[PDB]
């Protein structure tokens, strides 16, 4: 039915989806136990395309657990809504990748892929007209990417018609949570540029910036952050989940978002984002949220539209309004800062609306535009990879996995090729 | 459609602002949180609160005004006060370390520190607004940012929009009562940088507030509560036309080059009445003529500069409540009648009536008694130059002794700013000197 | 059909016409809703020449709204009979003239004339044989005159055959409601002497004098006053609206009133004017109302027939009487005070009668004579203009509009020229 599935690895991402399904449960108001306690059939109408009824009305996720060590499995296993799960999917590891990506990709990569792809495949038979599935990990290591690389390869072959919308955490330029990041990252991204269908960037520092400045929060954790992102990743299917006077699916999205298949790394904007007092400063209009939409500070990725140029831009609106406003602000904005709008893409802004906003708010905005400002991102990470690969720093942890360096060259001149590729598209008219 | 917005600075200044928005919110009776007690019916013919109280998608109606000052303690009291549901966080911009009453500090030194935040807020409101006529800016030559930082504020805000009106409420150094001694420096350094960035503005002095509240309000022992209440009334009525039906709903821009005929000497007095007690509310009748004849009592003059020593130029006796065009009109004949008064004859009459039909509303806990009719004598004469002259003579000597100058020179101002600004009051002394000259033959 | 239109600006005049159409509605007894509830077809016979039927019998005015700020538009929009209007004509401003006449004439003058003259022109096509139209503002500022100057120029060119009967408020000599009055006034009157076809003087102090002395009223407002004037301005078209044994239209009037086109500033008298007790003092005769007709106290203008000389004089009678009386009093009076009758104009008094008086009264009188006593009026206002123009007092508000002073000279020696012009005609035989 255009239903989809979720698969998460990732040192964080395993938590991320926990929050995610948590949020969707709220938007479906079904008890933690797994039965519905809401007030409209509309939550039940399209419930299946994420959930699954069970005998007795156990309502369940179409999620897939990735992990190389059960702790997360216990963690979310210790999770509220944990009784809303299926024990089947608790597919984890006994070792951990140690985030040498070769470890999580050959060593443990080849070790535990099979049981996953089997049960996942059983989910594939459980899906009537599968629009797709949602993968989640991080692009700097192996706790997610280790195996998730193998996932994208295997299912991608196994389902060359299905959509692969991939969110994985990008290392911020400043803070290096690990120094093996350039290598895991580069080795992964070689794969992901080939095999993944959609990708959107996952920085932490942006999420900090949001929580601290625009959220005006002092205490950052993951969980709030995954609230902030699963807000958007939860919004994305809204029309696909719920009616909309102007609907567009991921196929309409990506096909209406990408000129050439190498450009499915997208940046993200969601809003509104206030602290409590703000409403008693300000109110909500479509033009208002628009005035956030093109905010670099909501630009939750390491790329700057202020520095790069919008190759593409789009808006995901959930609520009840007048599109006569919506479009009007659209075109207005597409003029107002025309210069950061790429040229030969006429009407490079594109529209949407969901008859219902997310719960709690009256109107919704989402922006997954695609400039080319990410070039500094790849340039950076490739740069650090370059330096220590001059040094071969921690190659020994690496070659101990029994990869070659020439692969590193492959993702290397590879990833540079993708960058310059974005250069010419940005530098053209 | 018809918007204005208020800006607040200096200790006394934002004191005034607090009193004001307390007032207006009382007067439209929208509860302090941001809701009205009841639903608002859909109607047309004129605006309402929408000028200043900000519509939400619900009972949240915040002012259209902004706080800015580098002495952030007291404003927090608003940040704490009952109206902490009223106001809005981004409505609040303060500095931590204020000027220390260095004009040159919050104007120069700390002048650099918060400006951009201010302008962004301004853009948010004016962008939020449509037919914003003009700008309500409040500050003080005492709470030092009230001079310095405000000086940059209009200095740039004018250059931003320009076409808006400048509604200037700031306090002037009381003639013999004071707050400090660098006040000469604050004032005149403000003034030469004030004038060409000002459209028009009035000068409120306190000692009048004291003397008159104590006699006319029968006040025994007043303070900024009473003062801020009083200016609260006067501004409460100076803009009613855009808020309430009146026969001649005159407007600010209307006031501008008509009250202040020339460009230069564009300030004025303002003696509101009728301020009386509950025991004088009774034992009295409070005629239109009483408010009217009473309106020109030099002893009623709400800024300590003798009108009888000056010659009037204009008088915009905007009136609240049950006013009669005729009755007031003949009173204006009575004002032509006053031998002691003398007018810039080349402007024989320049009068401009204001008859707004709502009589005044009173603030509970206040000292003013309730009436049926209000007057605002925004009038401009020759008289007010003198106290200026005191300011430039006092400042003249003190500056001659180089007193305190180290403080300012330490913060990035040059001496020719001082002597030249004295040339500024020189010129304005030539202005009140000249415009008061009767045109020959 | 000799139908006509109304156009009002003016700080008051916008109210004035409100009262006016209000009064005419009474004389047509049509509901506020816009359908007729009267008792004779005669109200319907000539109804069109002010009104307009609508589909379903919405009966509507041929009025034109001038304003530079919607408050009045809301005001009368809040008006009883407000449902008798057409929402189309609510053409106002977003600024207000501030009564610097250059503001309302160039600045906002040029800003909003277009939408007016368009829709007005649509009314011009709505008019079969348009006798004219009625403009209303004041001659001291810009709230009316600001734009109304442009109206008279534009339509005057646009309709060089139509009658332009112009009433605008004159500043009384004593009370200066504003001090920029000489300048707005003079600048306007330069135009009006050239372009306007009829004008009658609108003082306030006269209206006060009427209400207080002869009305014996203590509480003056506008609205009563506009009752007193829209009484007359409502009478003027009576024959044109209703049969009359002795009829005369505005063309017959002005052509039968003016020797030379510069003399279409006329003074006004209407009556009877009593308080309630008076009828139990006195009764109504043609000779009686005649005995009011030549009353300086009904001379509702700043000019004194007692000081000047009747260049012309006329009577507008609505009722049912014997003209054998009427004429007899006419000639009688034309003798009785022959000296204030200009000489070489034989029978300088002229006659009229409408078969019906206005509602409520049995007989009607109106006097729009034209002496030359107004010379003190222009002399005064020009004088004050002279003084402060020596001073250039509030030139800065003025030249800030970007006019020249030489224009001020133009209306200046202009208006003086018109005055002395009236001097020679008064001083001649
Ligand atoms: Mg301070």
């Amino acid at each position: 039915m255009r239903e989809i599935v979720h698969i998460q690895g990732g040192q964080c991402g395993n938590q991320i989806g926990a929050k995610f399904w948590e949020v969707i449960s709220d938007e479906h108001g079904i008890d933690p136990t797994g039965t519905y306690h809401g007030d409209s059939d509309l939550q039940l109408e399209r419930i299946n395309v994420y959930y699954n009824e069970a005998t007795g009305g156990r309502y369940v996720p179409r999620a897939i657990l990735m992990d190389l060590e059960p702790g997360t499995m216990d963690s979310v296993r210790a999770g509220p809504f944990g009784q809303l799960f299926r024990p089947d999917n608790f597919v984890f590891g006994q070792t951990g990748a140690g985030n040498n990506w070769a470890k999580g990709h050959y060593t443990e990569g080849a070790e535990l892929i099979d049981s996953v792809l089997d049960v996942v495949r059983k989910e594939a038979e459980g899906c009537d007209c599968l629009q797709g599935f949602q993968i989640t990990h991080s692009l700097g290591g192996g706790t997610g990417s280790g195996m998730g690389t193998l996932l994208i390869s295997k299912v991608r072959e196994e389902y060359p018609d299905r959509i692969m919308e991939t969110f994985s955490v990008v290392p911020s330029p400043k803070v290096s949570d690990t120094v093996v990041e350039p290598y895991n990252a580069t080795l992964s991204v070689h794969q992901l540029v080939e095999n993944a269908d959609e990708c959107m960037v996952i920085d932490n520092e942006a999420l900090y910036d949001i929580c601290f400045r625009t959220l005006k929060l002092t205490t950052p954790t993951y969980g709030d952050l995954n609230h902030l992102v699963s807000a958007a990743m939860s919004g994305v299917t809204c029309c696909l989940r719920f009616p909309g006077q102007l609907n567009s699916d991921l196929r309409k999205l990506a096909v209406n978002l990408i000129p050439f298949p190498r450009l499915h790394f997208f940046m993200i904007g969601f809003a509104p984002l206030t602290s409590r007092g703000s409403q008693q400063y300000r109110a909500l209009t479509v033009p208002e949220l628009t005035q956030q939409m093109f905010d670099a500070k909501n630009m939750m990725c390491a790329a700057d539209p202020r520095h790069g140029r919008y190759l593409t831009a789009s808006a995901l609106f959930r609520g009840r309004m007048s599109t006569k406003e919506v479009d009007e602000q659209m075109l207005n904005v597409q003029n107002k800062n025309s210069s950061y709008f790429v040229e030969w893409i006429p009407n490079n802004i594109k529209s949407s609306i969901c008859d219902i906003p997310p719960k709690g708010l009256k109107m919704a905005v989402t922006f997954v535009g695609n400039s080319t400002a990410i070039q500094e991102m790849f340039k950076r990470v490739a740069e650090q990879f370059t330096a220590m690969f001059r040094r071969k720093a921690f190659l020994h942890w690496y070659t101990g996995e029994g990869m070659d360096e020439m692969e590193f060259t492959e993702a290397e001149s590879n990833m540079n090729d993708l960058v310059s590729e974005y250069q010419q598209y940005q530098d053209a008219t | 459609m018809r918007e204005v917005i208020s800006i607040h600075v200096g200790q006394g200044g934002i004191q005034v602002g607090n009193a004001c928005w307390e007032l207006f919110c009382l007067e439209h009776g929208i509860q302090p949180d941001g809701q009205m007690p009841s639903d608002k019916t859909i109607g047309g013919g004129d605006d309402a609160f929408n000028t200043f109280f900000s519509e939400t998608g619900a009972g949240k109606h915040v002012p259209r005004a902004v706080f800015l000052d580098l002495e952030p303690t007291v404003i927090d009291e608003v940040r704490t006060g009952t109206y902490r549901q009223l106001f809005h966080p981004e409505q609040l911009i303060s500095g931590k370390e204020d000027a220390a009453n260095n004009f040159a500090r919050g104007h120069y030194t700390i002048g650099k520190e918060i400006v951009d935040l201010c302008l962004d807020r301004i853009r948010k409101l004016a962008d939020n607004c449509t037919g914003l006529q003009g700008f309500l800016v409040f500050n003080s030559v005492g709470g030092g940012t009230g001079s310095g930082l405000g000086s940059l504020l209009l200095e740039r805000l004018s250059v931003d929009y320009g076409k808006k009106s400048k509604l200037g409420f700031t306090i002037y150094p009381s003639p013999q009562v004071s707050t400090a001694v660098v006040e000469p420096y604050n004032s005149i350094l403000s003034t030469h940088s004030l004038l060409e960035h000002t459209d028009v503005a009035v000068m409120l002095d306190n000692e009048a507030i004291y003397d008159i509240c104590r006699r006319n309000l029968d006040i025994e022992r007043p303070t900024y509560t009473n003062l801020n209440r009083l200016i609260a009334q006067v501004i409460s009525s100076l803009t009613a036309s855009l808020r309430f039906d009146g026969a001649l709903n005159v407007d600010i821009t209307e006031f501008q080059t008509n009250l202040v005929p020339y460009p230069r000497i564009h300030f004025m007095l303002s003696s509101y009445a009728p301020i009386i007690s509950a025991e004088k509310a009774y034992h009295e009748q409070l005629s239109v003529a009483e408010i009217t004849n009473s309106a020109f009592e030099p002893a009623n003059m709400m800024a300590k500069c003798d009108p009888r020593h000056g010659k009037y130029m204009a008088c915009s006796m905007m009136y609240r409540g049950d006013v009669v065009p005729k009755d007031v009109n003949a009173s204006i004949a009575t004002i032509k009648t006053k031998r002691t008064i003398q007018f810039v004859d080349w402007c024989p009459t320049g009068f401009k009536v204001g008859i707004n039909y709502q009589p005044p509303t009173v603030v509970p806990g206040g000292d003013l008694a309730k009436v049926m009719r209000a007057v605002c004598m925004i009038s401009n004469s020759t008289a007010i130059a003198e106290v200026f002259s005191r300011l430039d003579h006092k400042f003249d000597l003190m500056y001659a002794k180089r007193a305190f100058v180290h403080w300012y020179v330490g913060e990035g101002m040059e001496e020719g700013e001082f002597s030249e600004a004295r040339e500024d009051l020189a010129a304005l002394e030539k202005d009140y000197e000249e415009v008061g000259i009767e045109t020959a033959e």
